[PDB]
């Protein structure tokens, strides 16, 4: 990686001197240094890439987002600079784009992956980065374009091969997706060993009755992506007792529980009264887990933040639940009414994280034609009882009533995460 | 779009920073 320019080369004994604190470090000291040197020498790039990543350091040990913000902009003032190597231009904004994309600033990252494509217009791998960009920021039209033209100079790229598969699969080109996310995956590229990949290949060939896709979930399992072929989730807590159907004195819930299956008929009247005087509460189901179907949600709380307004539409049941902060403070789950028409089919699923077990208390319930598999099990609902499952497993339902089926879905922190975990996961 | 029941998103989490 050449990162002298002409001048640079003249100054390297004071360069150098600055780095060796960086390296050290002496993360202050550095700054300050490299700081001198941007001071008396202002147009030196090594200077400037110095200043940025003692910057950046510093930033990781105040953990402080500030500090970072101004290292993202000494990262940009090297590439303003005259006679700035190609290498460490390239460097400084592949990092400044990095840096901007942890702080969330998604719109700023894709000026900057923009500026790098057209720097460096053969760079195939700005490319990918580029598409890694639009995909964080929910861009998956312009993701798509990117990752087309990738695999139109380099068709074998294992890394556009699988964002494109994922791409594909998430708009619901299941068949089409599977041979990019499977030779993505097969590449051994890097960036192509994850497990939202592995997820997907396996979940769009069960779609298809591809029975290779357990072979895949056990490849991942075996890469460690998946704590097990059943349990698939992605943002996890790890040494969490793992099962599929739990019993509430499982749980220590029982509270909760008991409460739920004693006051059922008003959470049920007022899912009712909404069906049949607000039913625009009532939104489609939005993950495109359907074979065929109609399934709807009112939700009550999501993130462990309670829906204002969705709450004025049951009252009491909101004031029931606000007494269970293991629910209504879990983060990474909801409390929601789910309806289920007959004709409707469920594709086995697995959800995002470990971390929270999901509660079914049965509303209406038709006597025939609804059930639940988890794992190798399969349960159906009651009225006025509660079921728990952990839906990190792979779970699938099926509604062949003749009538519509209506429960309430209570999701609860793992009882096993402590409140100092409970309170630091990011939200989902 | 956010990861409710399934894990259809690039990424379920946000970008906050520290
Ligand atoms: O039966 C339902 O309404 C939803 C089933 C499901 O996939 C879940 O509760 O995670
Ligand atoms: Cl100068
Ligand atoms: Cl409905
Ligand atoms: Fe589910």
């Amino acid at each position: 990686p050449k990162l002298l320019n002409k001048f640079d080369k003249t100054i390297k004994a004071e360069l150098d001197a600055a780095e060796k604190l960086r390296k050290r470090g002496k993360i202050e000291e550095a700054v300050n240094a490299f700081k001198e040197l941007v001071r008396k020498y202002p147009q030196s790039p090594r200077a400037r890439y110095g200043k940025a990543q003692c910057e950046d350091d510093l930033a990781e040990k105040r953990r402080s987002n500030e500090v970072l913000r101004g290292a993202i902009e000494t990262y940009q003032e090297v590439a303003s600079l005259p006679d700035v190597p190609a290498d460490l231009l390239k460097l400084s904004l592949k990092r400044r784009s990095d840096r901007q994309q942890f702080l969330g600033h998604m719109r700023g990252s894709l000026l900057t992956l923009q500026r790098l494509v057209q720097l460096f217009p053969n760079d195939t791998s700005l490319k990918n980065d580029l598409g890694v960009g639009y995909l964080l920021i929910g861009d998956n039209d312009n993701a798509k374009k990117v990752y087309e033209e990738v695999l139109s100079v380099t068709p074998n790229d294992g890394f556009a091969k699988v964002h494109y598969g994922f791409i594909l699969k998430a708009q619901n080109k299941i068949a089409e997706s599977i041979p990019y996310l499977k030779e993505g995956i097969e590449s051994g590229d890097p960036g192509t060993d994850d497990g939202r990949f592995y997820f997907h290949l396996g979940d769009a060939m069960q779609r298809v009755g591809n029975k290779e896709a357990y072979k895949w979930y056990e490849l991942g399992h075996k890469r460690g992506h998946f704590a097990s072929v059943w349990q698939r989730s992605l943002y996890n807590v790890n040494g969490l007792k793992a099962q599929p159907w739990w019993t509430p004195k499982e749980t220590g819930y029982t509270e909760l529980v008991k409460s739920l299956e004693r006051n059922w008929k008003l959470i049920r009247d007022e899912g009712l009264a909404v069906m049949d005087k607000a039913k625009g509460l009532f939104l489609p189901e939005d993950e495109n887990l359907r074979e065929k179907g109609d399934w709807s949600q009112f939700t009550l709380w999501q993130q462990g933040r309670r829906n204002e307004n969705a709450c004025k539409g049951a009252p009491k049941t909101c004031t029931l639940l606000e007494k269970f902060p293991e629910t209504t403070g879990c983060r990474r789950g909801q409390i929601k009414y789910s309806i289920m028409h007959p004709g409707t089919h469920v594709w086995p699923h697995t959800g995002p994280t470990n971390c929270r077990l999901r509660m079914h208390l049965g509303l209406v319930i038709p006597k025939e034609g609804c059930k639940i598999r988890c794992a190798n099990e399969t349960k159906t609902w009651e009225e006025g009882k509660v079921l728990i499952f952990d839906d990190s497993f792979e779970h699938e339902v099926w509604q062949d009533a003749s009538s519509f089926r209506l429960i309430f879905i209570v999701d609860v922190w793992h009882p096993e995460l402590t409140p100092q975990q409970r309170r630091s996961l990011p939200a989902i | 779009g956010k990861c409710k029941n399934g894990l259809g998103e690039y990424t379920c989490t946000s970008l906050e920073g520290f």
